[PDB]
């Protein structure tokens, strides 16, 4: 039948169809509980909010992530989430639906193991396939060669392809997404007379993150812009009534992306991992990987940040030949775009992962199918 | 102990770094303060006297908590003979390591004498 | 000639001089106010009371503390106490002896800046110095390697400190120190009948609470104990003359320390804020912040809290190498020992904020020297 | 004046005098940079940390590799780790004592034109000799004719020796001793639930490497053994408290040695590559070869790592004369003694050199004096 693309991760939950170009089941992977003492009969009887029941009265839920940087913690609340999406959300039985879905790549075997468990005794999903979000995200670009940049909530890898193939050794994993940056504009938002502690609040810092941080293209020129002049001085509404007015924390947290140094990281920035990864692969191929920059995810949403990275791997290159930016408008659906064509292919119907040789083979199956 | 009689021996160059290390009777005053770079600006003292004083530089303001600024603005003061071994830091040398006050000791040693 | 160190904390002020080992002016931050009506002529003739004859006439006086959690909600007030510590308590010049000033960290830089413009332009001293209040807690039990557990009045913030090197984003504060706990006590006192609305009750209340008030082992062997028995009993004579019988809200009021959620708090406690603190430090410093937790502030001298957070840690812990709480009797006044012990320095005299060099550069230097 | 003999390594650097047999520099060759902020005065006065002072606080700092693989890229990090190896460990004057170098073969003119120059100019010698680890390390066993297999932290060179004489057509050199082993290893502990990624966990995996991971004989059956059985499991004490064990990735990293598709190269492995360097010396020589295999460097500790390259060899023999492994026990310094021994006779004292000499030479004095 018609395989059901899903696309779990620590931030939204990407559930659809195979072959479709949008997604269905959004909704955040956020589960909340009941915080207060319920003094009226009739409403303390639901404790389960998975979806937009949680977002609604996040004033009296305690919102919580249970998966951590593409590490699932949390498992009995994945299955509440997943229960969710395939009963309420997509409205479709996952027994006669298989369901695709992804993992990052440098991914324990653990939770390798379990999300395959899990779907083969609790959901007995009659087949599955478990592919990487970066490979997946080249397919809706419609290429097959370059180097692909995937940033969800707290994972951002990359993983060059050329020709299909894809180099291993060419991987590495950086668990600044979304979070992390989220964190930073918390304590950043401290110095103008801000508290934000609690957890109902993180998704209005989100939101104000989203519609007023932007990664600057010089970072000196932007200080120099705050400090002398204030006409960057960009005010929120906040829903309890109170009135903000951020100018100097708007372009400052995107930058902690390309310094890394602000949240106290050894590792370097998202603009030198790229050319870390290009100079670890063939000298012949680099021509392919400079001309092929395709992000995906929702991270580069900033206005300005493929500039921003462009200028970046420009001054990083030795000027010799030139450098290509793709920033496709479907990125923040690119993974499950991808997802689905993918699944919607003729040669895809072959290696899903059966119940029969699941069983016959056992957890392991899933480290060798895919 | 003979290793403090014959720094004694070999740094009555500047009589002042006495006040620093040992002055022959062989205690072990040497490593704590000769990591703190007092000798190099008292190492001045061999032909003038007319230069960074021991109780100018530091008088003991480093508070029963942080006595941290001695050392750095001791340190800093090795333009004189000149700490060749360029790999250790003030940070390290807050507390002091053998192979590396050693090493500096090899440039005190070489210097110092003309 | 000598450098001064005013400790400006949320419930108590601590003035005095550069050297010395115990504060000379100490005196609560209440600013006592007329309220009533005058019928003889001579007596309403001060419109302000900012010593202790606030405190002596609290039945005719109000309470009211212009700090809130750190911040200066009223200057006019501590424009009024920082003169009379300068003229009454200090009876010195402050344009001819430099001034050493308190703040927490993740303080608003306006609230920052407004100890420096006030202090220059008002009182015009030569130079000053903003430092951190779990810096100054940090220079009275000396250690170069350390996290504080720094709680005065109304600021609980944690920083850890590894032969001296701070990580700013290993710092959690938390805004729950000491009026948190005396409105607890106030509100569960109501219960057996003793109701506290007036504000000149409150310092009742804070004695009550500093003289009966400490922190248990367990708090389910306690409910059991206050339920079973009543050996747990202390009474507490009223000034107006009438006592009081509490003997199972002593042990109650400062679990909120450790348990905020009795208020409706969703942050965690004192004994896992520097946990969490620590894991987000490096790994191979874990090692000397484990044993090693500085505990100061107005608020942890309870008989009985620091076990209490050791038996925390050590549950906390994966049981692999000891831990050991520093409790310095100063406990209160370590924060003014501090800034007093800071002052006896020998570099920090060459850079204090010159006026010379403020003039020029204008109300950012002290985020500049600072 | 007795002459000095210092050995240069990638991971490890030796220093002493001629005639010892023990060595003295024992030290990790890493460089580290203050990264945190100091909240306290006096602090951050260091440019970089230089060996063990960088070990014993590796938890605040960076870590930084000047040696690529025997590549000398920035000098001024190479100056500061000359310095500790050579006044920290000989407490001698090299101004006025023989020094005997070390350095990698197929060497670019540049490095060692420009460590002839530091030598003379930085330094004032008298007479300096730079000499190939592999003919070195062929002293200390005591025997003038066979290979050498040396292989430190990066670099893994095989120069055949015949009766003192060595063939130049015959010498090659692989870029992986122990850099990407520890490099792979780092990659691979993130299948069991651990993160590693930035350098301050760098030592502890060079230390979990060389106390645990081992050449397996055979590792299709330690991958059946470590796939049936659980009897390869052993544990390690993190130095923050945690409690890791790993049972696979023990001996999955000696392996890429022999295997070097785990890390993507197109070169051959380690035991091909001394087949092939004999392949490319005479026929009548090769009875002097294949008995006479010593090994050097600080990669072939491994515990069956004699067996393994013996069964190799044997696999690779044409089954027609036995093949012998020489392991001394004293491999990480077979260099360091062979040079002591060499500079240790009287006629290496007549080409040492000079400065007089060096000074109407030029900077390619080294080049036909060594
Ligand atoms: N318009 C925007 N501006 C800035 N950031 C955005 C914008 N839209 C989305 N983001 C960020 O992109 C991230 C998307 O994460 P997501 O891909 O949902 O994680 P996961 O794949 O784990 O579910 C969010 O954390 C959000 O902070
Ligand atoms: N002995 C005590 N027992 C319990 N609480 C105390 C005691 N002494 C002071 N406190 C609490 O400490 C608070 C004042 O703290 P403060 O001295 O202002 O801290 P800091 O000196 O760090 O500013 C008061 O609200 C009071 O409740
Ligand atoms: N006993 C051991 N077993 C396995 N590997 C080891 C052992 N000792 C050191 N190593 C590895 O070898 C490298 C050290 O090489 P080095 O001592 O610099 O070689 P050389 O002696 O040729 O300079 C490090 O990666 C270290 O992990
Ligand atoms: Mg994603
Ligand atoms: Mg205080
Ligand atoms: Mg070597």
């Amino acid at each position: 039948t018609t395989a059901l693309v899903c696309d779990n991760g620590s931030g939204l939950v990407k559930a659809g169809f195979a072959g479709d170009d949008a997604p269905r089941a959004v909704f955040p992977s956020i589960v909340g509980r009941p915080r207060h003492q319920g003094v009226m009969v009739g409403m303390g009887q639901k404790d389960s909010y998975v979806g937009d029941e949680a977002q609604s009265k996040r004033g009296i839920l305690t919102l919580k992530y249970p998966i951590e940087h593409g590490i699932i913690t949390n498992w009995d609340d994945m299955e509440k989430i997943w229960h969710h999406t395939f009963y309420n959300e997509l409205r479709v039985a996952p027994e006669e639906h298989p369901t695709l879905l992804t993992e990052a790549p440098l991914n324990p075997k653990a939770n390798r193991e379990k999300m395959t468990q899990i779907m083969f005794e609790t959901f007995n999903v009659p087949a599955m396939y478990v592919a990487i979000q970066a490979v997946l995200s080249l397919y809706a670009s419609g290429r097959t060669t370059g180097i692909v940049l995937d940033s969800g909530d707290g994972v951002t890898h990359n993983v060059p392809i050329y020709e299909g193939y894809a180099l291993p050794h060419a991987i590495m994993r950086l668990d600044l997404a979304g979070r992390d940056l989220t964190d930073y504009l918390m304590k950043i938002l401290t110095e103008r007379g801000y508290s934000f502690v609690t957890t109902a609040e993180r998704e209005i810092v989100r939101d104000i993150k989203e519609k007023l941080c932007y990664v600057a293209l010089d970072f000196e020129n932007e200080m120099a812009t705050a400090a002398s002049s204030s006409s960057l001085e960009k005010s929120y509404e906040l829903p309890d009534g109170q009135v903000i007015t951020i100018g100097n924390e708007r372009f400052r947290c995107p930058e902690t992306l390309f310094q890394p140094s602000f949240i106290g990281m050894e590792s370097a920035g998202i603009h030198e991992t790229t050319y870390n990864s290009i100079m670890k692969c063939d000298i012949d191929i680099r021509k392919d990987l400079y001309a092929n920059n395709v992000m995906s995810g929702g991270t580069t949403m900033y206005p300005g940040i493929a500039d921003r990275m462009q200028k970046e791997i420009t001054a990083l290159a030795p000027s010799t030949m030139k450098i290509k930016i793709i920033a496709p408008p479907e990125r923040k659906y690119s993974v499950w775009i991808g997802g689905s064509i993918l699944a919607s292919l003729s040669t895809f119907q072959q290696m899903w992962i059966t119940k029969q040789e699941y069983d016959e083979a056992g957890p392991s199956i899933v480290h060798r199918k895919c | 102990y003979a290793f403090v009689n014959w720094i004694n021996k070999a740094l009555e160059n500047d009589p002042d770094c006495r006040h620093v290390i040992p002055m022959n009777p062989n205690t072990d005053d040497l490593f704590k303060a000769v990591g703190d770079g007092i000798v190099l600006c008292k190492m001045i003292n061999l032909s003038v006297p007319d230069t960074i004083d021991e109780r100018a530089i530091n008088k003991k303001k480093l508070t029963p908590f942080i006595i941290q600024e001695n050392l750095n603005l001791a340190l800093n003061s090795a333009s004189a003979i000149g700490c060749h071994v360029v790999n250790i830091g003030a940070e390290d040398l807050r507390a002091g390591k053998p192979h590396l006050v050693l090493g500096l000791l090899w440039q005190i040693i070489k210097i110092g004498l003309f």
